[PDB]
């Protein structure tokens, strides 16, 4: 009945149409099993919100970058940040490593036994750590204005559009990697040459995408 | 899906990824460590 | 219930109440070496033993060490303690270390025995009347008479805290002590040296930068 | 849990403090007063810290105050922090030996009436001389009280007390500190606060040496 | 019913009960009853905030013509210095806005005097103390209610359009408003840029990256200049 990823052809058995940006696309069945599946929507709402704001940071980072304010390239900014500031590479490594490993074991031991982080352990704080459902943790401190917590309709609306922009937002970020290493500038530079001449400047034009051509 | 791990879980698959990750590891120390003679 | 891990599967061996009596139960075994109640009582007889070890070492290395860093006290460093203390010394290592291990031997022999079975270091007629004051109490490795000559432990309503600040201590001064090891291998430096460098500058003075702890970068 | 005075008006106090204790504000954000014993402790640790620091406080003050007017007596110019290395009718060592001799005597007698109250108010010398039966711990009295200060209003002075030691002690902090960031003694800063304040102050200074 | 949208249905979480209640709300920020009690107190102190801001820097600009507001900080020497200025400012600011946010998480707890005990707030509700506050209170208090809000919006609007105007042309408001009134057709924002797919123009910056104040080097940025259309 819902739409699915390839039209006239029926959903698998394990995808019902309950998880937001449901469209039966699992050709493989990697999310067969329901454990599997549950760890793989973690997974893809991890890499989706990490997207997004790889993709959001890049389009600013290029767009200031274009108009004269000094901006670098997303693939120099690193150097041009640790060379331009008395920054350590190695300890600000450690630093997120340190940072990133605490969350990602609260979440990672909160996904094996869900609402154990919520017993006050860490500094006493309960509710903040309880967690709604799998991938989606509420409260207080992750929303702090309550959207997931009033309008049920729009809570699930606004799943499926954060859902949809993530994965939106993992192609772009394909695109920009591809799009450097084929042509080797920027992101909007590349936008920029194909609004000049978009009949002559494409992927099909710049001698690396199709090597016939 | 479950039929197809319980595949790679018998003896010849998993004897097969466990030998190649331990040759792995031994030819990566021999590679970052070249010809190690004594401790 | 506190646990090393929150979320984490706490082993059944570490729940039983026998294992909740002892002080500093975090749940904390990954390799179930604690399974066997005669194996976790014997490791926590090495545990409490190295607990007042590391404690009575690290202090001696700090405290000295903190009032060398001002002009309180002299002491060398000590990675470098032993050499100046043999060289102005009445014996050699040799001799010293002989007498140290026949000393050492006696009483931890007799502790030893008093592991295998409690209060039996209370015969009669043994130890010239003193026997009487070398049986331990209910719990192993908590004796009274000639020790604890303040009588604190007669209090029971801070017994149990007071082991909690025992274990936990000596656990932090295990980890200290494996620091000023490290550290020597890695900077050259004493502890209170490494401290004041790393103060001076966090951002560039650290593990990270010492080309030893990540030869990878 | 009360209309106890509280420092901080609204918030949800523990129910451990009940206003027994003197300047009771219901204030232990790390909630160090939880175990009763260890309340018991504190209250003790409170009144004796107070104590010395509304002395040191005095004693820090009024050598200044009294250096700054026309009175002189030999050690006047010195600063409380200079004060050690001067030169007395005895050496430093043996003073510190004497007073540890001395302290030892009392601060045993006085553990001794915290473990077992009523227990050591008779002198071992004079068996005639005695302190009061009705008496608490960290209170002593009888001697302690030739005045008969405390036969009025108990409560108020307890409170007097308290206060003063607490504002005493946060007083002496900000010596060692002052001492430590400015190396001038605390008249002096308050004299060169008092001479504009708008260019002198912790953040400022602190500025200044960054 | 007054809407924002004449014949469109208002949230159902918006029944018109609060003052200044017109059924705006397509994000659904207001739906959880804690967020729209604290929204509604941060919306209250916005628009006094901006009210008096606004306020201030048109009698600034009328009574000083030749002193910029946005240079208001820089160009001001007083005999108290910046940074006493600053902790009697922290000071005082830390003290109401902490009362005020306990009488927001504990209504009724903070209206007594903590010096005098004679001095007490009588029972109101969260953002509108009164008593001492509200000493003449000409009118309804619902209509005044409305009023307010209504002006507080308007003038939060103001002085987003005040930042802008000053970052874009580096003119006072009364200064812009006059340099528009002189050539409507050519001082609009579409007349100093436009975008098309081969071209992006966008207004200078006119306020300078970096000021000069007692040797520190403020770094003084227009607000998004990247994203100026
Ligand atoms: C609460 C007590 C107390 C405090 C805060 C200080 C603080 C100080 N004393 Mg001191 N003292 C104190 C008690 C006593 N002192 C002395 C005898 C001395 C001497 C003889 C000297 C000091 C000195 C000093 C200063 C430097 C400390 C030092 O030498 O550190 C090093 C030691 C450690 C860090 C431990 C200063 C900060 C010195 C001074 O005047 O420096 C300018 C100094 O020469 N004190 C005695 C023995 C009667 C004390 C108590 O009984
Ligand atoms: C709501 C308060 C407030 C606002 C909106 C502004 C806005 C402004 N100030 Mg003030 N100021 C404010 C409060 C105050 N300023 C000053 C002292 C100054 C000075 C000394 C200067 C300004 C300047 C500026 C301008 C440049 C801002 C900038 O890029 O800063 C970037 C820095 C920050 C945003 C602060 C750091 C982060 C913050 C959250 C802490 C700008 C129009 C500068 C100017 O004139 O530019 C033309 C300037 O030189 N302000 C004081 C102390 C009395 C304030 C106290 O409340
Ligand atoms: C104080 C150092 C500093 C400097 C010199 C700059 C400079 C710049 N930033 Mg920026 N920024 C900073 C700090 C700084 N930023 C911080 C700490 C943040 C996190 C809040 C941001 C977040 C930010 C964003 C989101 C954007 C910029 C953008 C820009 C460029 C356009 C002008 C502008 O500032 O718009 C002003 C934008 C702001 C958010 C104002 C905040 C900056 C002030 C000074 C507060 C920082 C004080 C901080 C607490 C210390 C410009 C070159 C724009 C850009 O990338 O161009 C495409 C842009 O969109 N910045
Ligand atoms: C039982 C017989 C035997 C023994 C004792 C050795 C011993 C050794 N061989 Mg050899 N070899 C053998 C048979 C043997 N080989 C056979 C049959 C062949 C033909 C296939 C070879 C072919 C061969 C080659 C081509 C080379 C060696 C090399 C070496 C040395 C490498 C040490 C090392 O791997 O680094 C250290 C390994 C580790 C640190 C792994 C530790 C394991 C974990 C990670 C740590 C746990 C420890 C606690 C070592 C002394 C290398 C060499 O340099 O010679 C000197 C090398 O080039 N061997
Ligand atoms: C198990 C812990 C431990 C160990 C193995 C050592 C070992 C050592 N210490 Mg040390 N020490 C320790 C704890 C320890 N200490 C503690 C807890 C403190 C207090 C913070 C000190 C304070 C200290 C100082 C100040 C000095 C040493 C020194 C030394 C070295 C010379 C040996 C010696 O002192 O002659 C043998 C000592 C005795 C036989 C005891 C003599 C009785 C003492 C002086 C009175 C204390 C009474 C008490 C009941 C015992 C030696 C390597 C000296 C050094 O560095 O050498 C150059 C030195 O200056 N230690
Ligand atoms: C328990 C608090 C306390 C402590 C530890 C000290 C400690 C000290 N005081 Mg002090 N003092 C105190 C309270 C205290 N005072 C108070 C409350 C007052 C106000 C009455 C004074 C007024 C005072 C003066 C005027 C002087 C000292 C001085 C001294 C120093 C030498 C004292 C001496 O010569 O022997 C004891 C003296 C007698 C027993 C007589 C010494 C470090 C002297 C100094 O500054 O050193 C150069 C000195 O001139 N004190
Ligand atoms: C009895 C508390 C007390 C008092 C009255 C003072 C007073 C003073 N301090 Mg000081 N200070 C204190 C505690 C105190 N301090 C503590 C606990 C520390 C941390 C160790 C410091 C550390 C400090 C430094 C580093 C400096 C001063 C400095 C100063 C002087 C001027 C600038 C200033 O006020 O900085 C700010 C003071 C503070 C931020 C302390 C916090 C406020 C305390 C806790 C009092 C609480 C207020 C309370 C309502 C009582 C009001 C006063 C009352 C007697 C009427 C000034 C005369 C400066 C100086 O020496 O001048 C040259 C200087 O640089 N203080
Ligand atoms: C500073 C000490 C903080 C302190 O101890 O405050 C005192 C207060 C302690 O309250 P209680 O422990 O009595 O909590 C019981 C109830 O009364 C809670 O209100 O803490 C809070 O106000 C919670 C709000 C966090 C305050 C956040 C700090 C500023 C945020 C910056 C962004
Ligand atoms: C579903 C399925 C199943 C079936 O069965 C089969 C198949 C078909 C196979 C499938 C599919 C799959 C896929 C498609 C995948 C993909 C993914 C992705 C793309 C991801 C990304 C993802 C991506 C991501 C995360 C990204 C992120 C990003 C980021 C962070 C960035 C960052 C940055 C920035 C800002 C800038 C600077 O300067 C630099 C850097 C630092 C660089
Ligand atoms: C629990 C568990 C179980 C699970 O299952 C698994 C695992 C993970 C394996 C685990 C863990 C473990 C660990 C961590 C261990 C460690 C230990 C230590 C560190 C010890 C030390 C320990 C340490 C110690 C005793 C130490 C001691 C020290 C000393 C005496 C010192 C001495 C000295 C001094 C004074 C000075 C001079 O001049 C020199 C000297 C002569 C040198
Ligand atoms: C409480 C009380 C009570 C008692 O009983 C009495 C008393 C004392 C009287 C009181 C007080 C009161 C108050 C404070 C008031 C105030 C108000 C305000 C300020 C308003 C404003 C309000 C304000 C507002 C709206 C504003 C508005 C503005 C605007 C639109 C602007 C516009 C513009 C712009 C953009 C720019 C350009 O270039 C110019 C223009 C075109 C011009």
């Amino acid at each position: 009945v819902r739409p699915v990823w390839f039209p006239g052809n029926p959903p698998p058995a394990h995808l019902d149409g309950s998880l937001a940006g449901d469209y039966g696309f699992d050709p493989l069945f990697l999310g067969q099993e329901p454990q599997t599946l549950k760890w793989y929507v973690q997974a893809e709402l991890v890499h989706g919100r990490f997207a997004m704001l790889g993709a959001a940071g890049i389009i600013l980072t290029s767009i200031g970058a274009k108009v004269g304010l000094g901006f670098p390239e997303w693939y120099d900014a690193g150097k041009v940040v640790v060379e331009k500031n008395n920054i350590d590479f190695p300890t600000l490594m450690v630093i997120q490593f340190y940072l990133m490993g605490w969350a990602e074991t609260k979440r990672w031991y909160d996904f094996k036994n869900p609402g154990s982080q919520a017993d006050g352990s860490f500094l006493g704080f309960t509710e903040e750590f309880k967690g709604l459902e799998n991938g989606y943790p509420g409260g207080r401190f992750f929303d702090p204005m309550g959207l997931s917590r009033g309008d049920a309709a729009k809570y699930q609306e606004y799943k499926q559009k954060e859902v949809k922009n993530g994965r939106l937002a993992m192609i772009a970020c394909l695109g920009f990697a591809a799009q450097y290493a084929a042509t080797g500038k920027g992101p909007l530079d590349n936008l920029a040459d194909h609004l000049a001449d978009p009949n002559h400047v494409n992927f099909a034009t710049n001698g690396v995408s199709i090597p016939i051509a | 899906m479950k039929d197809f791990t319980t595949y790679l879980s018998t003896a010849p698959v998993i004897a097969t990824i466990w030998f190649t990750f331990t040759a792995g590891l031994l030819i990566e120390i021999n590679r970052y460590f070249p010809d190690p003679l004594v401790f | 219930r506190q646990s090393w891990l929150p979320g984490s599967q706490i082993p059944a061996h570490l729940d039983t109440p026998a294992a909740q009596a002892l002080a500093g139960n975090f749940g904390f075994d990954p390799l179930g070496l604690g399974k066997d109640p005669v194996a976790l009582r014997w490791y926590q007889q090495a545990e409490l033993i190295h607990c007042r070890t590391a404690m009575a070492g690290v202090a001696g290395i700090l405290i000295p060490g903190l009032l060398t860093k001002a002009g309180a006290l002299n002491v060398p460093e000590w990675y470098d303690a032993g050499k100046v203390a043999i060289e102005n010394s009445f014996a050699p290592w040799g001799s010293l270390l002989a007498v140290q291990l026949f000393l050492c031997g006696f009483v931890e022999a007799k502790r030893w025995q008093d592991i295998r079975k409690p209060g039996s270091q209370g015969e009669p007629g043994s130890f010239l009347g003193f026997e009487a004051s070398l049986k331990g109490t209910s719990e192993l490795g908590y004796p009274g008479g000639p020790f604890d000559p303040l009588g604190l432990s007669k209090e029971a309503d801070k017994w149990a805290d007071w082991k909690l600040k025992e274990v936990k201590n000596g656990r932090l001064a295990m980890l200290a002590f494996l620091g000023f090891v490290a550290q020597k291998y890695a900077t050259g430096a004493g502890p209170v040296d490494n401290l004041a460098a790393h103060l001076k500058d966090p951002w560039h003075v650290n593990y990270a930068t010492n080309g030893v702890s990540l030869p990878f970068l | 849990d009360a209309a106890l005075p509280s420092w901080m008006p609204g918030a949800d106090l523990p129910g451990y403090l009940n206003g027994t204790l003197p300047g009771d504000f219901g204030f232990d954000p790390l909630y160090l007063g939880q175990d009763p014993v260890k309340l018991k402790w504190y209250a003790q640790a409170e009144l004796m810290n107070a104590r010395f620091a509304m002395l040191a406080v005095a004693g820090i003050l009024v050598p200044e105050l009294l250096s700054n007017i026309g009175f002189s007596w030999p050690g006047a110019g010195v600063a409380w922090y200079d004060a050690g290395k001067f030169e007395y009718f005895a050496p430093a060592s043996s003073l510190f030996g004497v007073q540890m001799l001395l302290f030892a005597w009392v601060e045993i007698r006085r553990y001794q009436d915290f473990v077992k109250p009523g227990s050591a108010n008779q002198d071992p010398i004079f068996t005639n001389n005695k302190l009061p039966d009705g008496n608490e711990p960290g209170y002593p009295g009888g001697i302690f009280d030739p005045f008969g200060w405390s036969k009025g209003d108990i409560k108020s002075l307890k409170l007097k007390e308290i206060k003063n030691g607490r504002l005493a002690m946060l007083a002496f902090a900000g010596f060692i500190g002052q001492a430590y960031t400015t190396g001038t003694t605390p008249l002096k800063n308050l004299s060169t606060h008092l001479a504009d304040p708008w260019s002198t102050t912790v953040w400022q200074n602190d500025l200044a040496r960054l | 019913r007054p809407l924002w949208l004449p014949g469109s249905t208002p949230p159902a979480h918006l029944k018109g009960d609060l003052p200044g209640d017109f059924g705006f709300d397509p994000l659904g920020l207001g739906a959880n009853a804690e967020s729209l009690k604290w929204f509604k107190e941060s919306e209250l102190v916005h628009s006094r905030w901006a009210m008096a801001a606004v306020a201030g820097i048109l009698v600034q600009e009328i009574v000083r013509p030749d002193v910029f507001w946005y240079n208001a900080g820089k160009e001001v020497e007083s005999p108290l210095g910046p940074l006493g200025l600053l902790a009697v400012e922290f000071f005082l600011m830390h003290w109401v806005e902490v009362r005020r946010w306990q009488d927001l998480r504990k209504p009724g707890s903070v209206d007594q005097d903590p010096i005098f005990s004679q001095y007490k707030l009588p029972p109101h509700e969260v953002g509108y103390p009164g008593g001492v506050f509200a000493p003449f209170i000409p009118g309804d208090l619902a209509e005044l209610k409305v009023k307010e809000i209504k002006n507080g919006r308007l003038a939060m609007l103001a002085f987003v359009g005040f930042v802008m105007a000053a970052q874009v042309t580096g003119k006072g408001p009364i200064a812009a408003l006059q340099e528009h009134l002189a050539d409507p057709w050519g001082t609009t924002i579409f007349s100093k840029a436009a975008v098309v797919p081969g071209q992006a123009v966008a207004p200078p910056c006119k306020i300078p990256a970096s000021v000069s104040y007692k040797g520190i080097e403020i770094p003084t940025p227009c607000f998004l200049q990247g994203l100026w259309p």
